[PDB]
């Protein structure tokens, strides 16, 4: 699943 | 960039899907708590809105998303909520839809009378059960009792340190699970429901509309490529500059408040 901004 | 062209794709366009970022929640003046002086307290929102925060420290947590649920009491819809709402309305009588896909959390979309809307990264008014997993809406005034009149945003303030069994809990009886907010932190992922639908809206729409952020940056970045492939305009109303030379296709600078309640009437 997509991590909330990519991750940064 | 050209109005008049935006607005003739707009007089065609059958399936209309919006995007939303920070910007349009910004111009109503509810604060992001990132970046350049945004702290709450000692802290920004990278710090308390974490799996880990809250495992840490629920009340510190949950003083900060009481703050952030009861500053919406002053902070209202701007035009460009409205003009996109009103846009839906009109649009729909008409047989022609137009769908928000947005990011924020504090559903100023709603409260506009927006319809047809996902919020990617949950809401401040809906709780999540931690034990039974429920969500259900609450725009309760205070949330529980205990953080009647806590979350001040002063450095100094004293922390309200609540036991865990009087913050926010399952009305469910049997349950009585510790809740959080029905948010998405850093570190979590989105509900793939809400994506699969999204991606569905997208494949259907045949004008885009990205409104306080842009396409290059997420969220847009997910979903932009798959419309642009399909030959369907995209337009930007935000305020980033755009390069003397490479002027980018419909790219509407300026606050939203202002560009967008004329591209939409
Ligand atoms: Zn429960």
């Amino acid at each position: 699943x997509v991590l909330k901004e990519y991750g940064v | 960039s050209d109005l008049t062209a935006f607005r003739e794709h707009f007089a065609k366009a059958k399936h209309i899907a919006i995007i939303t970022g920070a910007g349009v929640s910004a111009e109503s003046g509810v604060p992001t708590f990132r970046g350049p002086g945004g702290f709450w307290r000692k802290w920004q929102a990278q710090d308390l809105a974490t799996p880990e925060a809250f495992s840490r420290d629920p009340s510190l947590v949950w003083e900060f998303y009481h703050y952030r649920r009861e500053v919406m009491r002053s902070k209202m819809p701007n035009p460009a909520h409205l003009a996109i709402a009103e846009c839906e309305a009109r649009l729909g009588q008409q047989g022609r839809s137009v769908v928000i896909i947005t990011q924020n959390i504090d559903e100023l979309h709603h409260r506009a009378g927006s319809k047809h809307v996902y919020e990617i990264h949950g809401s401040l008014f809906k709780t999540r059960c931690m034990s039974c997993g429920e969500v259900k809406a609450n725009h309760k005034s205070p949330i529980c009792p205990a953080l009647d009149g806590k979350g001040a945003p002063d450095p100094n303030t004293k922390e309200a340190r609540i036991p865990v069994e009087l913050l926010p809990r399952c009305e469910r009886k049997s349950c009585n699970g510790l809740l959080r907010p029905h948010v998405v932190w850093f570190g979590e992922t989105l509900d793939s429901d809400i994506l699969t639908a999204v991606e569905r809206e997208l494949e259907k729409c045949d004008l885009c509309l990205v409104v306080g952020t842009s396409s290059i940056v997420y969220p847009a970045a997910m979903f932009a490529p798959q419309v642009a492939s399909r030959g369907v305009p995209v337009a930007e109303f935000n305020m980033e500059c755009t390069p003397a030379t490479q002027r980018f296709k419909y790219h509407f600078e300026g606050p939203c408040g202002s560009t967008l309640p004329p591209a939409l009437e």
